């Protein structure tokens, strides 16, 4: 027909930068381009160019020569505006008891930006203040003016409407065929790799949609993994605990994959490091190289241990063997460019900052290749192959010292910037194989299979393997 | 500078957005390459933007009351969350930081944001089948265009009127009478003074408890997924803002797939050949409801394919 | 406003020099729209803001719109080359320097009246000159 009306169900909250508006909802300006790309890819059977030729045929294109855009109109409307707002932080902070009815908190979440909304400052929404009780525990205060001017909010809506209008009936039929798969495949909002903004289609033209989520995920993704989540017969009626557990588990699993887990007395070696150690001629952590460089100049890093020199029981060392040094590389760049590494040295109030930048202005960012899909309180880890453009790329490191001093009793602020130590640089060292370059050989499927098969008396990341 | 846009104390929004936006203040540089991304330029443009986006429109505004007096009863519609963008092609781009990249349609005298009557007329005619000109560059796409728009307009006409079944030729005649006020061949129909369809300008009428203008971001992520995106800043009409659509519509009389005036039908009805089946009429209210349904289906303005300019019944 | 034949000749030469009119006497379609938009921007935003609009080449989505400012400057220079020696509304101490940005030139010399008149005349002349030749 002409109009396609669908009712969407929200599974995880969406981080929206225009939360100030009452009617704020999922913007069609993201959905329509993504929907166009998805529909063209599925029309060409994995080839967007063949799909674009197919859509050039039948005259389904606005722009026959130029763009990927299809001729339809997207409208996303909220039926009822009872907003359920969330505060998302990557740190565990004490929860206050003075809140509006629709304020809820997610702590130890992968969303790490907007972390200054808690702490001690006049702008933080949750103002942590000293308590007359034991100093080991801190209370909290909620300020409505600061909460009204926050940059982004986690929002959860009720069932809302997506309207698709087109004068091309065949395009409308194709869109009806492909829309549930599209909403099962893509997450929306900020930090959509980590599970925020998960939506599914409930009704299409007043008809319920029955789509096997696992089958769609297998069809449209290379590797699929599902996590054995559990509910203790009580949190079924409390969504906050479910959300918190799901996002904490997501953060823990991703930390294990990328950078390991050392917080509370537990140490799980980063699986990326182990995979690169065990494979073809070994690539080791760039972080180990920066730690050695900052060791060789001065101030000792906090932590009564040593860098990990490989996989073994307590394989702890600070040096290299008598032959040539290890083949270092930017191991952790494949899962996302970080642009800054923070190192806490032995004395408090000073910290080493490593600024990461592309040698030439060619690489600026990289989305995490992994995608976390949260549907009906189940965690799905999906992913295609990585962007090969990042492999064998040069990276430049700029070390900077930041010594947070005592407050000047007038501003209580930070001006502790004017320090920078000149360490040694190893550009082109070992014929452009050093901590300035990426491993130039990596398959996401192979590493993902290597992970969740590493184990000790039980496999670490408790996900079984439905991969395609 | 204050809220509650009034004739007594309020800057002209169009003047502030087009002429005072780029005023040559001392120690502000937006001509040189270095000055365009300077922070002073950003602060200057940011303060101008703050002034622009701080005005309110009371429901009982004398301006909108005068508009209702002059242009008749309004068609009141509100805006959905994305907003409403019009006149985006008007040049308002210097390449500086913190500036509104796209243009905006303001009334010259009043300064209130508005939708010109030509925009309304073209948006309504686009869904009608005989909008594309048979000129040669459109030979390929004319047939399918006409077919799909004819089907949609037939559905709308049947739904809104009491006509049980209307033909393609009658649809052509109705469209040409409504918009061109003539026959499809260009021949003028002997119409009276009040038998003309006038599409007045649409004016902002009510921003209930907020401002009527706001700033939005469109961020095109590049073809290269590794380079940073380039945000675009523009001015939008805020959600839940009442837009008043003013029309002057007539009654369209159709006899034997032809459009006739009131007098011609008055004489034709009396003749002892008047077929009731071959007579169709669309009142002004039915035509207004047809236009209302077209607007509620497709919306008006720019960036409509991505949800902007979508209207809801008040 | 009457445009002389010499002004149209200057417009033709400036269009040729700025590589708008090709060797085979043909010009890109969007240039006439560029001229009309420049006139409308001058009316709507002012001379300096309009010149800043049309001097910014960072768009990279339309055609190369910065050529129209070069044509305008060339026409203005050619017109100034043959100003009579009365020195009342002449202001031709010299031509506009080639590497100068025209907006900066307008800022430096507060004779916005004369520059506005010359720019309007040059824009009309360039419109006529483009109307002489063939589109795509």
């Amino acid at each position: 027909m002409n109009q396609l009306t669908a009712i969407l169900k929200q599974h995880t909250p969406m981080i929206h930068f225009q939360h100030n508006e009452s009617g704020a909802t999922l913007r069609a300006s993201e959905v329509k381009p993504l929907l166009d790309k998805f529909i063209l890819t599925k029309l060409g059977n994995g080839d967007i160019r063949e799909g674009r030729l197919y859509a050039k045929k039948n005259n389904w294109l606005i722009d026959n020569e130029k763009n990927y855009a299809l001729n339809y109109k997207l409208s996303i409307s909220l039926q009822k505006k009872s907003r359920l707002e969330y505060l998302i932080t990557s740190s565990t902070f004490p929860l206050p008891t003075e809140r509006p009815s629709n304020f809820f908190t997610i702590q130890n979440s992968p969303y790490f930006a907007q972390e200054k909304c808690v702490g001690i400052n006049t702008n933080s929404t949750i103002i942590l203040k000293k308590s007359n009780s034991d100093p080991r525990k801190k209370e909290a205060e909620f300020k409505e003016k600061n909460w009204s001017q926050i940059d982004k909010k986690g929002l959860e809506w009720q069932d809302f409407t997506i309207k698709i209008f087109s004068l091309k009936g065949d395009l409308i039929n194709k869109i009806q065929t492909y829309l549930p798969a599209f909403f099962i495949c893509h997450n929306f909002g900020t930090r959509n790799n980590k599970g925020f903004g998960s939506f599914t289609v409930e009704y299409i033209n007043n008809q319920k949609n029955i789509c096997n989520v696992e089958d769609t995920l297998k069809e449209n993704f290379a590797f699929v993994y599902k996590k054995k989540i559990a509910l203790s017969r009580q949190s079924t009626l409390d969504f906050i605990y479910i959300y918190n557990q799901i996002f904490s588990t997501i953060k823990k699993d991703y930390q294990i994959l990328k950078s390991g887990y050392n917080f509370r007395n537990e140490y799980i070696k980063s699986l990326l490091f182990c995979y690169f150690v065990s494979k073809y001629p070994n690539y080791r952590w760039e972080k180990r190289k920066m730690k050695q460089l900052i060791k060789a100049r001065g101030y000792e890093l906090k932590g009564d241990h040593s860098p990990i020199s490989g996989i073994r029981e307590n394989d702890n060392s600070w040096n290299d063997p008598n032959p040539n040094g290890y083949n270092y590389a930017y191991i952790r760049a494949i899962l996302g460019l970080a642009e800054q590494y923070e190192f806490q040295l032995e004395t408090p109030y000073q910290k080493a900052i490593v600024k990461i930048k592309s040698a030439n202005n060619c690489i600026s960012r990289y989305k995490s290749p992994l995608l976390f899909k949260i549907i009906n309180n189940s965690i799905y880890l999906v992913g295609n192959e990585i962007n090969t453009e990042i492999l064998n790329k040069p990276f430049q490191y700029s070390y900077i010292e930041q010594t947070k001093n005592k407050n000047m009793r007038t501003g209580k602020s930070e001006i502790t910037e004017r320090t920078m130590h000149i360490n040694e640089i190893e550009m082109n060292y070992k014929n452009r194989i050093n901590y300035h370059y990426t491993p130039t050989s990596f398959s996401l499927i192979d590493f993902m299979q290597y992970a969740m098969s590493y184990k000790k008396n039980g496999k670490n990341i408790l996900n079984y393997i439905p991969l395609k | 500078m204050p809220k509650n846009y009034t004739l007594q104390n309020a800057s002209n929004l169009g003047w502030l957005f087009y002429k005072d936006y780029y005023r040559q203040e001392p120690n502000v540089d937006f001509i040189s390459t270095q000055g365009k991304e300077s922070d002073t330029t950003a602060d200057f443009f940011r303060k101008t933007n703050q002034r622009i986006t701080a005005y309110q429109l009371n429901s009982e505004s004398p301006l909108v009351a005068a508009f209702n007096n002059h242009f008749g009863t309004p068609l009141q519609l509100k805006t959905i969350y994305p907003g409403l963008i019009t006149g985006s092609g008007l040049p308002h781009q210097t390449g500086s930081k913190g500036e509104f990249k796209l243009g905006f349609q303001f009334d010259y005298t009043t300064g209130l944001p508005y939708i010109p009557g030509s925009s309304i007329k073209g948006t309504l005619r686009s869904m009608f089948p005989f909008s594309l000109k048979d000129k040669g560059s459109t030979k390929r796409i004319l047939p399918e265009y006409r077919k799909e728009r004819m089907e949609y307009i037939r559905d709308l006409i049947i739904e809104v009127t009491n006509i049980n079944e209307i033909s393609d030729t009658e649809i052509q005649a109705l469209e040409y009478a409504i918009f061109t006020n003539s026959t499809p061949s260009g021949k003028t129909i002997e119409f009276s003074l009040e038998e003309k369809d006038v599409f007045y300008d649409a004016f902002v009428a009510d921003s209930k408890d907020g401002v009527m203008l706001s700033d939005d971001y469109i961020t095109p992520h590049g073809e290269n997924p590794l380079k940073d995106p380039k945000p675009i800043l523009f001015l939008k009409i805020r959600p839940d803002v009442t837009i008043n659509f003013y029309f002057k519509l007539c009654t369209t009389h159709l006899y034997k797939e032809k459009v006739c005036s009131s007098k011609q039908i008055e004489e034709i009805k009396k003749q002892n050949d008047f077929s009731s089946s071959d007579y169709k009429m669309i009142t002004a209210h039915q035509k207004r409801n047809l236009f209302e349904k077209i607007l509620l289906c497709i919306g008006i303005g720019a960036k409509t394919n991505i949800g902007y300019g979508q209207l809801k019944k008040l | 406003m009457k445009i002389s034949k010499k002004q149209i000749e200057y417009a033709i030469e400036a269009l040729r020099a700025n590589n708008i009119i090709t060797n085979d006497n043909q010009y890109p379609k969007v240039f006439k729209g560029y001229i009309s938009s420049f006139g409308a921007a001058v009316i709507q935003s002012g001379l300096i803001p309009a010149i800043i609009f049309f001097e910014n080449e960072d768009n990279d989505a339309n055609a190369d719109r910065h050529k129209i400012i070069g044509v305008l400057k060339d026409i203005i220079n050619a017109m100034r080359q043959q100003y009579t020696v009365t020195d009342a509304t002449i202001l031709v101490s010299s031509q506009i320097p080639a590497n100068y940005s025209m907006a900066q030139y307008i800022i430096e010399h507060g004779n916005t009246d004369q520059l506005l008149k010359e720019i309007t005349e040059a824009a009309v002349a360039m419109k006529l000159a483009l109307r002489m030749y063939k589109s795509e």
